[PDB]
């Protein structure tokens, strides 16, 4: 895969992608 | 974090595949 | 404000709530 | 959960405040 | 709530979340 | 050039359309 | 309005121009 | 304005309802 | 239609937009 | 890992996945 | 093609490296 | 390129229309 910059619920939209069943926590 | 690294720098779409559950 | 949120659109509409907050998807709950 | 309340069915943000770190 | 900054469609797409039905003015 | 879009996806897609010009959503209507 | 063109029916983008300020 | 606020600086989801309708 | 600032996937979410059906060739 | 992929959300999730490299939908074919 | 495996039907990742150029 | 020029700068949806098939 590609090393890819996100910020902003990009980022989340990326953790949703991969994850997203399984599920993820978000915490900056 | 990974929650900042990817925003400063890169991360792959392995890195983020740790936060999962 | 009362809708069907499924998806990207649901996680997305999380992070504007909460955000630095932090949150969590589980949809195994 | 989120789902049921969120998708299924629908809800408030007050609703979504719930699940927040 | 938490303090957002938006700019971008972004910006559109918190205001349908919030009004959605009712609907809203976006005007810069 | 002829699709479906409700939602966020409709209103983002006004933003592209007219953007700095304004738009306005009012599905009650 | 918006919807009906544009959801349960389409639309062209010359068809979206006609609700910009 | 509130359109341009929230890009300069933050905003909450309570300045974003009063364009609401 | 208005000059947009389109970088990441908002360029894609554009392209996509416009083409559809027919398709693109995102190369950057 | 293993998801319903329509749309935007679709060309969306080949940005991330390939990016840079490029891509391309073509939904006719 | 791309639809078919992930829309109608779902994917892997490693099904989307196949259309990256 | 017109990947990069919108970036850098802005570009038309007719500049884009140019890279669909
Ligand atoms: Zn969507």
């Amino acid at each position: 895969f590609v090393n890819q910059h996100l910020c902003g619920s990009h980022l989340v939209e990326a953790l949703y992608l991969v994850c997203g069943e399984r599920g993820f926590f978000y915490t900056p | 974090g990974i929650v900042e690294q990817c925003c400063a720098s890169v991360c792959s779409l392995y890195q983020l595949e740790n936060y999962c559950n």
